[PDB]
């Protein structure tokens, strides 16, 4: 018999992004080919199968620095980190291959799906 | 608010 | 020129609630008249003006235990904590007064608004 | 996915 507030999840995510932009309560640095990205472990886990696996590991859960595979493109990661905190994906002809490869590595199934679809339309 |  | 995934914010919140239910990466205990509630500081801040003020304070941001005012009802808090992580509010004739008072103290404006409206309909 |  609950009532539901339609905009609640969006408002929560908007506030989480405001905390990220002001570097409030960020608890991890993600290193991508020397570029550094500060974030909240819980948000990374909520969006990515890879971060979910990493931060549920009894040793890795306590790390303040995570280094990604050197093949990972920093711009592709940045676009995906922005998507995690906003639901918005900056998908462009020039970045789609790097975004899809990064989303496959991060295990972000819905992003991988839209990249496959946009690539298929161009062929 | 809605009835979900 | 971004594309947007409609269900992303809801899916993020659902995963944050899964982490709460399994007590994963919870970083604070909220004490309400001896009852204890584990949660994520970032989610509490994203939902409540009171928690936002508390965890942006340079001293309180580091506390692992927060004690609420003794007038706060534990059931009212529990219903609001559930709403924070699900967008669903269990509003009932028997709890509406405790839920509204707790939402006013926690500074959860949309919850206060629906409580005022439901009370006005019954008068 | 939509055009926001
Ligand atoms: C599976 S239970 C669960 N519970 C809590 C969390 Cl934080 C979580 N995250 C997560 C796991 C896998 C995947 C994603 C998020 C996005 C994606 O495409 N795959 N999962
Ligand atoms: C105001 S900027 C901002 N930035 C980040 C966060 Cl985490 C935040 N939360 C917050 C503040 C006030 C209120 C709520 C959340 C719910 C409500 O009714 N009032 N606010
Ligand atoms: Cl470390
Ligand atoms: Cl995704
Ligand atoms: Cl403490
Ligand atoms: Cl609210």
């Amino acid at each position: 018999s609950c009532i539901q507030f339609t905009r609640h999840a969006s408002d929560v995510l908007l506030n989480l992004n405001r905390l990220r932009s002001r570097d409030i309560l960020t608890d991890v640095v993600i290193v991508v080919s020397r570029e550094q990205f500060r974030a909240h472990k819980t948000v990374l886990m909520a969006c990515s199968g890879l971060f979910y696996s990493i931060f549920t590991d009894q040793l890795k859960c306590n790390l303040s620095v995570i280094n990604l595979d050197p093949e990972i493109n920093p711009e592709g990661f940045c676009i995906l980190l922005d998507f995690m905190y906003t639901s918005r994906l900056n998908l462009r002809e020039g970045n789609i291959m790097a975004v899809m490869a990064t989303a496959m590595y991060l295990q972000m199934e819905h992003v991988v799906d839209t990249c496959r679809k946009f690539i298929k339309a161009s062929e | 608010w809605v009835i979900p």
